[PDB]
């Protein structure tokens, strides 16, 4: 998946 | 009569006429074998071994779908993320001085690192509230167009955000999309992508515009198509608008109305 940096 | 899937030189010239009428772009004779190596794939991808063959189906149907597949195998899309850095600066200070909202046009958007570097550019100093800014970006190839909606890009291809940038403009992939980052919905909705032939004789663009990032794309135009398009821009910039050129290009050569302001960046009057 995606996420934040 | 031919060879083994081979390019003649009355084959070639068509392309180089065919190419020209639709994009502007001038092909020489020695890109005859980018010409060959890009184009044999649209042969075989539509079952044809004859280029005559391919070169006749598509001047016999003028609205045939190849055509928009013609155009996007002879673009040369190299393009990257603040390219030309020193540009930004300057429409950084630019945008701050002035009031209302600041609309920028990348005239040859490519795979969208162009009109995404100036998005951050701008989210930066500008900030990002409705109505602040709003960047109009286009190009004449749909394959990149169609990336560059996506906004999907190798981290490794980044080197020139900073993480503050990175932290507050991307989602980073992990698990089967490591390696991979996204630019943020929320700072994609302040760009537009569509398609522009820059060969129109009208621009079907919401201006006028602040600033025109016209880089890196005259440089495949004829003297008399560069200046046409030079004097398509003129009516398109807001009194003190900038153009913005690419490293290669001079337009205070072809169109004295523009003035030299700084790093290949013109002013009119
Ligand atoms: N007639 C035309 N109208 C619009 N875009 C054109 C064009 N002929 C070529 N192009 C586009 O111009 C792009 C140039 S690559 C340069 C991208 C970016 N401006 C940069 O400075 O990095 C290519 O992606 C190609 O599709
Ligand atoms: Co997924």
């Amino acid at each position: 998946n995606w996420e934040t940096f | 009569m031919t060879q083994r899937l081979a390019l003649s030189d009355a084959h070639f010239r068509r392309i180089c006429q065919l190419i020209y009428q639709r994009a502007g772009i001038v092909l020489a004779d020695h890109k005859r074998d980018m010409v060959y190596n890009r184009l044999v794939r649209r042969l075989r991808a539509l079952g044809l071994d004859d280029f005559g063959r391919y070169l006749s189906m598509l001047e016999a149907n003028q609205n045939s779908a190849e055509w928009q597949a013609f155009i996007n195998a002879l673009t040369t899309n190299l393009t990257a993320f603040f390219r030309e850095a020193h540009h930004f600066p300057i429409l950084a200070e630019h945008a701050r001085r002035r009031h209302g909202e600041y609309r920028v046009w990348s005239a040859a958007a490519s795979t969208g690192e162009e009109p995404y570097s100036i998005a951050i550019t701008l989210a930066d100093a500008l900030g990002m509230a409705p109505g602040r800014w709003k960047v109009f970006a286009s190009d004449i190839d749909t394959e990149v167009l169609e990336k560059a909606r996506s906004g999907i890009y190798r981290l490794s291809e980044l080197k020139t955000l900073s993480p503050q940038q990175l932290q507050r403009y991307f989602m980073r992939g992990t698990g089967p999309h490591e390696g991979l980052v996204r630019v943020r919905q929320e700072l994609a909705n302040y760009v537009e992508f569509s398609s522009v032939n820059l060969l129109e004789k009208q621009y079907n663009v919401p201006g006028p515009f602040d600033a025109i990032f016209c880089r890196n794309v005259m440089i495949y135009f004829d003297k008399t198509t560069q200046e046409d398009i030079l004097r398509r821009f003129v009516p398109l910039l807001k009194p003190d608008g900038l153009l913005f050129a690419g490293h290669s290009e001079n337009f205070s050569n072809l169109v004295r109305e523009f003035s030299l302001r700084g790093q290949t960046v013109y002013a009119l009057s």
